[PDB]
């Protein structure tokens, strides 16, 4: 009820947490592609 | 794959296509000057 009164204040730290998480998902995504290469070989034992 | 022989396997592209990447930087942040007096008292002598 001591909260309420408060109104907006929770709301705004979960939605400022809520864009950093979803800043931090967009980050490995780009760099997860630009690791990927188009052509590969494939891993053998006794590979090198 | 990987040849045993001295011959190499090769992989190269018959076909060829253009794609644009956009990419936007940002330079510059909006410059705002504050009157802090206006701001403050809103033009009221006994705030001054």
């Amino acid at each position: 009820q001591l909260l309420r009164e408060y109104g907006q204040f929770c709301s705004k730290i979960n939605q400022a947490l809520h864009g950093a998480n979803l800043r931090q998902d967009d980050s490995v995504r780009n760099l997860f592609a630009s690791v990927k290469s188009s052509q590969s070989s494939p891993i053998i034992p006794g590979f090198g | 794959d990987q040849l045993n022989s001295s011959y190499f396997k090769l992989s190269i592209p018959t076909n060829f296509s253009f794609g644009v990447t956009q990419e936007y930087i940002q330079t510059t942040i909006q410059k705002v000057t504050v009157d802090c007096k206006q701001y403050v008292c809103n033009g009221f002598q006994k705030c001054e």
